[PDB]
């Protein structure tokens, strides 16, 4: 459903977005976070989706786009409008349905919620969730309209499948090039560039990593080699902050800096 | 939730009864929820908008499905949607469109009244209408999944005077069955485009007759007596004219329930040539390639608007009322 409508859909027309657009948007949190804090957060909650759509045995489609309206909604707004730990299963939620997934249970969604805080992310949360279904429909609302209702959402798996086909190295390539196109979730990627170039750029990774020779593969397509760079040089810088990284004793840190919502008078 | 940001967003929130004027106006009652002839309050405009209450509170399904597409969605075939109302006060999802003051239901009823009692090429420009739209759908792969007359909406008076425009795209899925294709009728497990040509078909049919093809009288993913009706018109399909029916789910059910000799003397051939269509006609031949029992042998919305019988006079019209004046009166109200 809408597959080959890239050039024409919303998310090419209004969610490709400028990257000085998305830096000055985001000084408003900049001032309580640095530019680092910002990115360990972003990744921090690309990995708490990531786990909530595991405990739900959802696809990965289903994740990457939940990442996507996750992403876009903090790239207009503050952490501060609303509560990314609200925010995250909203999401997850929301996507099932767009990707006719399915209703996600009021008390299977809450649990999974629960259970995933609780289990895997107790380093950053002390606290049991502390949301019901009521807030999720609630938040629901208010990101659906803070999108303009743009609920389809291109992925990069699906041209990178046809990348690799078309080269052959499915068996040798596809499973190290689809691990980083999941990477490229911790980055702002997805809200700069076309899926098909974050494809290419994931897949030339992968060649190099498997020292693959595509130097004439590469050369026979007609697109912006320099563009694909910029998009290598992000995944590149990803994997170095990876290893300079340690979540799970920074997290609850910088989840403390991070703005909070002011609450009404009183 | 931040309190600035909660107050912002509430004052600038455009509201659905205050921008419009339409309590009494409805025209529309279904699963779909309620659909209203509206006008703006602020009165810079004068043109008639369809306003659309989804049924139930909250974003089904149904409600996701029709958003979702409807926002990527772009071609003159296909209602298009141009705002979206989120009543946050009772979770009440409130869609905009243009206003189509008529419908396929509608007009084919009309015709049906004066009989108990279609301008050149309007059936012609109906048909290469709705198979665009449909087309576009389809290269998008999206299903309509639930192709009937009353969704099949026609502009009256103004600048798209005649034009289709194919409305209702929350279907979704994980008592009437008359559009609905054989192989759905024995359990099969999904939809295809297939079952949208069938669909077309038996408008198609409708509007060439005045009658639904498949008129039968009113849970289980097996009907008897629409299947009854499907082969009284069509005939029993040989094991040649469809040799996956073997493989349908309800196919030993069909078997143990109907004989091949009952529908001895039934095509669609004869069914047509009492409701006065010549079989020889370039519309009989391109209504049996869509009216084909198997779903793999049945032609595509592509390989339909490249039928001879477009090129034949007279040619479809971008107008389906092609300059006549519109003798279908305008839609009239309910009471809820
Ligand atoms: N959605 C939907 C839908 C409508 C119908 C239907 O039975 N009908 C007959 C009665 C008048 C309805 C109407 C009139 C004008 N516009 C729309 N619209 C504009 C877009 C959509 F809201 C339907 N509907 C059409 C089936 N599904």
């Amino acid at each position: 459903a809408m597959a080959g409508n890239f050039w024409q859909s919303s998310h090419y027309l209004q969610w490709i977005l400028d990257k000085q657009d998305l830096l000055k948007e985001r000084q408003k949190d900049l001032k309580f976070l640095s530019e680092e804090e910002y990115w360990k957060l972003q990744i921090f909650f690309t990995n708490v989706i990531q786990a909530l759509g595991e405990h739900l045995k959802l696809r990965q489609q289903v994740i990457a786009t939940a990442t996507v309206y996750f992403k876009r909604f903090y790239a207009r707004y503050s952490l501060k409008s609303i509560d990314p730990v609200l925010m995250a299963p909203t999401c997850v939620f929301l996507a099932s349905k767009v990707e006719e997934f399915g209703v996600v249970s009021n008390t299977r969604l809450i649990a999974a919620a629960t259970s995933v805080l609780k289990t895997r992310f107790s380093y950053a949360f002390p606290k049991e969730f502390p949301y019901r279904m009521n807030h999720i429909l609630e938040c629901e609302f208010y990101l659906l309209e803070l999108m303009d209702c743009c609920l389809i959402v291109y992925h990069p798996y699906r041209p990178l499948l046809q990348y690799v086909q078309d080269m052959g190295q499915e068996d040798m390539l596809l499973p190290l090039a689809w691990r980083i196109v999941n990477d490229t979730y911790r980055t702002d990627l997805c809200l700069l560039y076309p899926p098909f170039m974050i494809a290419l750029a994931c897949l030339h990774v992968a060649c190099v990593v498997q020292q693959k020779d595509a130097r004439q593969w590469f050369a026979e397509l007609s697109v912006d080699m320099e563009k694909i760079l910029e998009i290598i040089r992000v995944i590149l810088k990803l994997y170095e902050q990876w290893k300079n990284f340690d979540e799970r004793k920074e997290m609850a840190t910088i989840l403390s800096k991070m703005p909070k919502p002011k609450p009404p008078p009183n | 939730m931040d309190y600035d940001f909660k107050v912002k967003l509430s004052s600038e929130r455009e509201r659905v009864e205050d921008l419009f004027e339409y309590e009494g106006c409805k025209v529309g009652r279904g699963t779909y929820g309620h659909v209203y002839k509206a006008k703006r309050k602020d009165g810079k405009d004068d043109k008639d908008y369809a306003l659309k209450q989804i049924e139930g509170t909250g974003i089904s399904m149904s409600a996701c499905r029709e958003i979702a597409l409807l926002r990527e969605l772009k071609h003159p075939n296909v209602i298009s949607l141009q705002k979206v109302f989120l009543s946050h006060a009772d979770r009440k999802v409130w869609l905009l469109f243009d206003y189509a003051e008529h419908d396929l239901w509608h007009i084919i009823k009309f015709h049906r009244a004066s009989k108990a009692n279609l301008p050149r090429g309007m059936v012609k420009s109906l048909l290469y209408q709705i198979l665009d739209g449909i087309h576009y759908l389809h290269a998008n792969w999206v299903l309509h999944r639930d192709l009937k007359p009353a969704n099949i909406l026609v502009m009256g008076e103004g600048p798209e005077r005649g034009r289709v425009k194919i409305a209702d795209m929350g279907f979704a899925r994980l008592v009437t069955f008359w559009y609905r294709a054989p192989e759905l009728l024995l359990g099969a497990r999904h939809y295809t485009k297939a079952i949208d040509i069938w669909a077309i078909g038996c408008i198609f049919a409708e509007l060439l007759t005045s009658e639904p093809i498949f008129h039968c009288r009113q849970s289980n993913p097996y009907h008897h007596d629409q299947l009854d009706r499907i082969f009284n018109v069509m005939g029993f399909p040989a094991d040649k004219d469809w040799e996956d029916i073997k493989k349908m789910p309800e196919h030993s059910t069909l078997m143990k329930d109907f004989r091949r000799n009952t529908y001895t003397n039934c095509s669609l051939i004869k069914y047509m040539e009492k409701h006065k269509v010549k079989p020889d006609s370039k519309a009989f031949h391109l209504l049996q390639k869509l009216l084909t029992m198997d779903p793999i042998k049945r032609i595509t919305s592509e390989q339909a608007m490249q039928d001879p019988y477009f090129l034949e006079d007279p040619l479809p019209t971008s107008d389906v009322f092609a300059g006549c004046q519109i003798p279908y009166p305008k839609r009239e109200f309910l009471t809820e």
